[PDB]
């Protein structure tokens, strides 16, 4: 049994892609980080927004 | 009748990663092949208001 994966990079937005990677979440404490396409640098708290 | 005064501001419902290249638009409508309302004799199709 054969299986040919064939994979296209046209001009409609890119729609499949490989799982992203997660962690832990730490607090109160100087770290970097990426929120969903969002990095920076900072220490992260519990929002009163 | 018209458009109430006044400001609202609308929020995102949904966003279609589709590629499709949209030039124009039509609306869908109800038609009822029947009454309005249980109980008249009127034939054929009607809308309401």
């Amino acid at each position: 049994r054969v299986v040919v994966l064939s994979f296209e990079l046209l001009h409609a937005p890119a729609t499949v892609c490989g799982p992203k990677k997660s962690t832990n979440l730490v607090k109160n404490k100087c770290v970097n980080f990426n929120f969903n396409g969002l990095t920076g640098t900072g220490v992260l708290t519990e929002s009163n927004k | 009748r018209d458009l109430p005064q006044g400001f609202s501001a609308l929020e995102p419902l949904v966003d279609l990663p589709i590629g499709i290249n949209i030039t124009r638009f039509q609306t869908l409508l109800a038609l009822h092949r029947s009454y309005l309302t249980p109980g008249d004799s009127s034939s054929g199709w009607t809308a309401g208001a």
